[PDB]
């Protein structure tokens, strides 16, 4: 099958740059163009361009332009993404994606999307606080000031997942996240059955288990 | 079926060298002549050499002279491009043609990366227009070029076609809104109405002498914004096995009118998973996904239809025109599945001690498995109306009961928490009669 597979996550502070690669397999190389599409919180989708991977020129989205540069080595059938002076505005996830010059044209066969954020922040681990519990009774864990995204909360090590509700991150002024997890159970069995979330922040390799009993 | 396929490209170091070869098919090279010409990147179209390979007459452009040699084997019906000593400035795309003194066939050229005199004057170097404008474009010669100029088109990442040739005669095939037409040593080529397939760069050139002598080219690109797709509506709310709707408007037409085909796709959008592409060319689905997906429309508005709603449908609908650049994305539409009113249930999480080490106190109310997403959530404190310290996160709606869970953080100074004693959330709602207020004292 035709596959593009993505450079992994990058951090970066402002003005810094930053390249990103897509390795491409399971079709000519040189047969089709390569796009970048971005998707920064709450802007949708934007294309910011594409190379032909045969003639390694670029038609950029002027928006970006002098920022954005394109190149593909087809040696080693890979098309790359350099972005210079990153701002806070670059936090997005990007995308390659072909798309056909002498059939299709569309978009087609994406890849799995690489995140890059561009902040102060260092990357640091989560502090995990117990939302001590309140017929049903709800309870939580608070996973603050940990920096790149993301991060993953389980309960009960899996077991425990109806009623489970992780939201998204929030961005503090801070320039760090912040996530809640809360579940809902039978008041009753707050003094039976034992709760643990788990918080796992693999950019910074944390792992955090964390009770929540009553107060 | 005239075909010339150009290979051997690559990267060379400074001072390297390599062979390109044109095979070509459908034809005998003995019949005419082949040329090299060579495109740098960001700049126009260079003819380097040429070549009869009946009685193998060469001819060269100065710029090439002595670093490159051409040749061909009527045997193997191919031409032969060896480069030796190859500067940064021979970077460049390597087309193969063929003359009727027109370039009428090219091959798709062959990237050759350097890793480190009748003149004809364009105007203008660019041109903004709109579908339907009546567009010139000039070329002025040098000197006298009897009738002995062509003209060419080139669209980003392809080779050059030929338009017109001898200065007003219509290669077979071009759609006849295409013209051009000669005065002495003025050129002019002239589009009746524009379509949206001829935004493109184009070449003037001259087969009067040799060498064939080429404009710095013309581009014609969408005059103001780029085309603008609009979509409505912005969010869509439909019962679970219902018919939903979105549709899509273009500032212009995406239908290319030499082939009939809307330049249109559809796109769904899952947080955390790439785009999905659904529809392309306004109504072919994708192969694999499911039936109830279909497109429809044409010219400027379109429209997908999801023929009954299902829970893995939640998601962002994208409409995209990849017509003409810049490539373009609707805003897109956030679709969710409908249910009946759900009340909210209120929870209120004091700041823990252990985050009160901290120094910061954050005071939560919990809004768990509500429908619709509509909620007013206001903390009090000390029966205090508050504002401009609150926060609100909001889950995807849940796949199996369809609700929506809010966490709200107020967020004090543990000073200020220290100060005061009773804090409350009152949450207003569809479900609820009245407003259900929440508290808690420390």
């Amino acid at each position: 099958q035709v596959q593009l597979v993505q450079s992994g996550a990058e951090v970066k502070k402002p003005g810094a740059s930053v390249k990103v690669s897509c390795k491409a397999s399971g079709y000519s190389f040189t047969g089709y163009f390569i796009n970048w599409v971005r998707e920064a919180p709450g802007q949708g989708l934007e294309w910011m361009g594409h190379i032909s991977s045969s003639y390694a020129t670029s038609t950029y989205n002027q928006k970006f332009q002098g920022r954005v540069t394109f190149t593909v080595d087809t040696s080693s059938s890979t098309a790359y993404m350099e972005l210079s002076s990153l701002r806070s505005e670059d936090t997005a996830v990007y995308y390659c994606v072909r798309s056909g010059n002498y059939e299709e044209y569309a978009m087609d066969y994406w890849g799995q999307g690489t995140l890059v954020t561009v902040s102060s922040a260092s990357t640091k681990g989560p502090s995990v606080f117990p939302l001590a519990p309140s017929g049903t009774a709800a309870l939580g864990c608070l996973v603050k000031d940990y920096f790149p995204e993301p991060v993953t909360v389980s309960w009960n090590s899996g077991a425990l997942t109806s009623g489970v509700h992780t939201f998204p991150a929030v961005l503090q002024s801070s320039g760090l996240y912040s996530l809640e997890s809360v579940v809902t159970v039978p008041s009753s069995s707050l003094g039976t059955q034992t709760y643990i979330c788990n918080v796992n922040h693999k950019p910074s390799n944390t792992k955090v288990d964390k009770r929540v009993e009553p107060k | 079926e005239v075909q010339l396929v150009e290979s051997g490209g690559g990267l060379v170091q400074p001072g390297g060298s390599l062979r390109l070869s044109c095979a070509a098919s459908g034809f005998n090279i003995k019949d005419t002549y082949i040329h090299w010409v060579r495109q740098a990147p960001g700049k126009g179209l260079e003819w380097v050499a040429r070549i009869y390979p009946t009685n193998g007459y060469t001819r060269y452009a100065d710029s090439v002279k002595g670093r490159f040699t051409i040749s061909a084997d009527t045997s193997k019906n191919t031409a032969y491009l060896q480069m030796n000593s190859l500067r940064a400035e021979d970077t460049a795309v390597y087309y193969c043609s063929r003359w009727f003194y027109a370039m009428d066939y090219w091959g798709q050229g062959t990237l050759v990366t350097v890793s480190s005199d009748i003149q004809m004057t364009q105007s203008p170097s660019s041109l903004s227009a709109s579908v339907g404008d009546r567009v010139t474009i000039t070329c002025r010669a040098s000197q006298d070029v009897n009738t002995a100029v062509a003209w060419y088109q080139q669209k980003p990442g392809k080779a050059p076609k030929l338009l017109i040739y001898s200065a007003s005669f219509l290669y077979s095939g071009v759609p006849s809104r295409f013209s051009g037409s000669r005065s002495g040593t003025d050129f002019t080529l002239t589009i009746s109405s524009l379509q949206p397939e001829d935004f493109a760069t184009y070449y003037c050139q001259q087969h009067y002498t040799t060498p064939p002598t080429f404009g710095q080219g013309t581009k014609v690109e969408i005059k103001g914004s780029d085309i603008v797709l609009t979509q409505s509506p912005d969010s869509l709310a439909v019962s679970l096995g219902e018919r939903a709707t979105i549709n899509c408007r273009s500032s212009q037409t995406l239908l290319y009118s030499n082939n009939q085909k809307n330049y249109l796709a559809w796109y769904q959008k899952k947080p955390g998973q790439p785009p999905k592409l659904l529809i392309s060319w306004a109504f072919t689905r994708k192969s694999g996904v499911p039936d109830r997906f279909s497109g429809s429309g044409s010219g400027t508005d379109f429209t997908l239809t999801i023929s009954s709603l299902q829970a893995e449908d939640v998601a962002v609908y994208y409409c995209q025109q990849y017509s003409n650049y810049p490539w373009t994305f609707g805003q897109g539409t956030k679709v969710e599945i409908k249910r009946t009113v759900a009340a909210p249930s209120v929870f209120i999480f004091p700041p823990s001690d252990e985050q009160l080490k901290s120094g910061t106190a954050s005071v939560k109310c919990l809004l768990n498995n509500f429908y619709p997403r509509e909620a007013k959530v206001q903390w009090k404190v000390d029966n205090a109306l508050q504002s401009g310290n609150s926060q609100e996160s909001v889950t995807e709606q849940d796949s199996k009961d369809s609700t929506y869970s809010l966490s709200s953080t107020l967020t004090l100074s543990k000073a200020d928490y220290e100060k005061h004693k009773v804090y409350a959330c009152e949450v207003t709602h569809q479900g609820l009669s009245s407003p259900v207020t929440k508290s808690f004292n420390r």
